[PDB]
């Protein structure tokens, strides 16, 4: 008898920083002869470079797949009144000179040598401006953007459709537009407090940040290690030992270099083959949740999916999923069929209730109790093959018409 | 990438400098991706900023609809 | 290119290698030829299992592609294509498949008038399945995808309530399809 | 089956090796077939995970 506004959110990372090391330099450093050596062991070199080249475009793909899914870009209108609702959480800030949203900026807080990084191509600015660009896209649009050209749409008619999608009539909605409003303001802070005060909510994100840094450090300690040789310095053993001898030494140096370099590039892809699919589930997620109603059963969140309010992320990526969530229920009488004039009638739409006395039409989602008339029933078959069924009258609005 | 040039028409963005690319106020949209937001293409060289793509921001109406 | 390399040895050839130099250096020499082979193939494996889990993890996702919207039609947007997916006619391909996926796209957008009720008789008439729509002087029900003019009345309306809670509403009157037949 | 593989030493057993032959290049041959123990078992867990 009553709605219970809900909202989740989730954890998706979609990429991390990209790496490129060069294997002279990694392995043998600045000797000349070691490059030499190891010009004629084989062509592995090429290979790390080849495999860090494609998981560096892999990763790009997968971010302008998760983020650059639209060909426009739009702009929020000045005027902040959508009939009452409160989008001052999800729009960028002016103010700040990140250009992003409070709980943009709250987020980008919470998530905090012989070696080379490489930027990303996309930035956040670019990516917050993606994401407002969606957001405007799917408020004032709704998802005619999302199918062709963007239509615009009443923000009241937005709820309507998507509150109809799932089998909800909008006369409730009419009835408590402004109760739905506070209801989804007071969620939204709630929900905004609790990711304040919850310093493990983006707990996917620090888990890969680690990670990366754990692996980092292994194998530069790794390469301070020695592998059972004299020292770990090839300038000493150059400077010490005889230029005939020592061949050995370095020659089970840089293999074992080698073995630990190609054990960090295996897992590193494996973890980007993780990251890929990982962000192939993002890009899903935002091709049906996102741009559209998804009538998919627990794919956009706990409950019944409205809407989704995705928001830019540092590597990775939110989501604001805004459901509902039905509560206060009662116990009501059932009959699978009304037996009038020895004729079977049924619900066109609807679930016969009663609460003792008379009999009336419901949905199967809302307590709205109808007159059972001749247009929202049709009849067919008769009473005594169905077992269940009730006796009622059938009122006809046709007959007071030529009753006078 | 990762240093400045003077150090050694080149133009210093965060990712690198990059010599031989004249800088263009106006963007538009590269193929062969270089880092920070920073794209370059044949016709010496151009460099710019990629493009995010059209804009188009139509005014919100409550009382009026786009029907096809 | 990986079995014409030395891997430290003196030489690529085995047959002279074993022929010149002592066989207690020479098997320790072939050892390190076979070994170095070893990691090489076992490189070279890895990677096919990779390749064979991306390629398998392709064809499962283009599986689901098929059961979705190739065999009937997906209710889902966006999922195989751009836009309101109708039908598709995929081909085949070497090692591969292609999926030939036709969309509805809608074109000439109108303004039009809009409420989100009618307040006739002091009760609200919503609309079942489409939308008030005007044109300056007159109104019409339409669909959510095609303009489609209808005049309002009591049999595409549902009538839930007054007409003074909503927001927004308009004055209009309703036709009722019952009336001319017994107005004579 | 690896581990039971002698990996080019003398014995698969370091206790062996330890009691019979002197302390030069015995550390050699421990060395030698730990390693083939150890990518055996690096390549194992690749293909476990
Ligand atoms: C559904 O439950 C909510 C929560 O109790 C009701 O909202 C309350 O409404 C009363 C008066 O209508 C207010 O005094 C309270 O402040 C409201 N509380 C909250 C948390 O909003 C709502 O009225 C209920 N729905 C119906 C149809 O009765
Ligand atoms: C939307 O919600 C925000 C957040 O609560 C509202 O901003 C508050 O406004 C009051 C005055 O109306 C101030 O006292 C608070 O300090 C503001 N809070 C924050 C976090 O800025 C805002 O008024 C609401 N309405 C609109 C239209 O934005
Ligand atoms: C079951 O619900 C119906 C619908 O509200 C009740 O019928 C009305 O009840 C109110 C007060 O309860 C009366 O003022 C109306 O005159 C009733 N209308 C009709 C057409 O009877 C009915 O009383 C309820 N029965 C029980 C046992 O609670
Ligand atoms: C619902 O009403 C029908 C008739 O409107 C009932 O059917 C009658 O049942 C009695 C005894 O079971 C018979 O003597 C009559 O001849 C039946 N009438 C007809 C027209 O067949 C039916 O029993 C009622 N249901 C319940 C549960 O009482
Ligand atoms: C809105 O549409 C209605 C329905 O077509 C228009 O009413 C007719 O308009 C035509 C010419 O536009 C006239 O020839 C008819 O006589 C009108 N019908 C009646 C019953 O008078 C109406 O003119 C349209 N209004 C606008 C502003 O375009
Ligand atoms: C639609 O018609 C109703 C019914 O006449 C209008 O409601 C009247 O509004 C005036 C203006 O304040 C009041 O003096 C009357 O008492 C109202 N009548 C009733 C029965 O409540 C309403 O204003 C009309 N709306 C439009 C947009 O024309
Ligand atoms: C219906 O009544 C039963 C019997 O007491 C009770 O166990 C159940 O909780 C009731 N359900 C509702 C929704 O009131
Ligand atoms: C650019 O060169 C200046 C020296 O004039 C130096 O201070 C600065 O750090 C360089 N920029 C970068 C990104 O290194
Ligand atoms: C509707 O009117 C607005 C405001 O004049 C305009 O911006 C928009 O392009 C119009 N749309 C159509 C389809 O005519
Ligand atoms: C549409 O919005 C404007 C300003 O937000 C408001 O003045 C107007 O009354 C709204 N339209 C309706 C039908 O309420």
């Amino acid at each position: 008898t009553n709605f219970t506004i809900s909202v989740t959110t989730e954890i998706l990372p979609v990429s991390m920083t990209k790496t490129s090391v060069d294997c002279t330099m990694y392995i043998c450093g600045d000797s000349t002869e070691c490059s030499n050596l190891l010009l004629q062991y084989g062509s592995f070199c090429t290979q790390l470079k080849r495999a860090l080249t494609g998981i560096a475009v892999e990763q790009d793909k997968n971010t302008q797949e998760v983020f650059a899914q639209v060909k426009q870009i739009y702009k929020t209108p000045p005027i902040k009144y959508f009939g009452g609702f409160n989008f001052s959480q999800i729009l960028p800030d002016p103010s700040k000179p990140s250009k992003r949203s409070p709980i943009e900026d709250l987020l980008f807080n919470k998530v905090t040598k012989g070696l080379t990084v490489l930027p990303p191509l996309l930035t956040d600015e670019m990516i917050a401006q993606y994401t407002s660009a969606l957001l405007a896209g799917t408020i004032t649009s709704g998802w005619t953007f999302g199918a062709g050209p963007a239509l615009q749409i009443p923000f009241p008619m937005q709820m309507a459709y998507r509150f109809n999608g799932i089998g909800v009539t909008q006369n409730v909605l009419y009835e408590n537009q402004k109760l739905i409003a506070n209801q989804f303001n007071s969620a939204i802070g709630k929900i905004q407090d609790s990711l304040s005060s919850t310093p493990s909510a983006l707990g996917k994100l620090q888990d890969v940040v680690n990670h990366n840094a754990q692996a980092l450090n292994t194998l530069v300690k790794q390469l301070s290690s020695k592998f059972g040789a004299i020292s770990s310095v090839l300038n000493d053993i150059f400077s010490r030992l005889d230029p005939p001898e020592a061949e050995v030494q370095i020659d089970r140096l840089i293999t074992g270099r080698l073995q630990s370099l190609q054990t960090y590039v295996t897992q590193q892809l494996i973890r980007a083959a993780e990251i890929r699919a990982s962000a192939n589930l993002a890009a899903t997620k935002m091709s049906e949740c996102v741009l559209g109603q998804s009538k998919r059963v627990d794919f956009c969140g706990k409950g019944y999916h409205l809407m989704s309010f995705p928001q830019s992320a540092p590597h990775g990526v939110v989501f604001l999923h805004v459901t509902y969530v039905p509560a206060q229920e009662k116990n009501f009488t059932t009959a699978p069929a009304i037996c009038h004039d020895g004729k079977a009638h049924f619900p066109r739409e609807g679930v016969f209730v009663s609460n003792g006395t008379h009999w009336f039409v419901t949905q199967r989602n809302f307590y709205e109790p109808q007159i059972i008339t001749t247009d929202n029933t049709f009849v067919s078959g008769n009473c005594d093959v169905v077992i269940g069924i009730v006796n009622n009258t059938v009122y006809d609005p046709l007959q007071p018409e030529l009753d006078s | 990438q990762g240093v400045n040039c003077t150090e050694v028409n080149v133009f210093q963005t965060r990712a690198g400098c990059l010599i031989g690319a004249e800088y263009v106020n106006n963007s538009y949209e590269c193929d062969i991706p270089i880092g920070a937001g920073i794209c370059a293409s044949y016709q010496s060289i151009i460099a710019y900023t990629m493009s995010l793509g059209a804009e188009n921001s139509v005014a919100y109406s409550n009382n009026s609809i786009a029907i096809p």
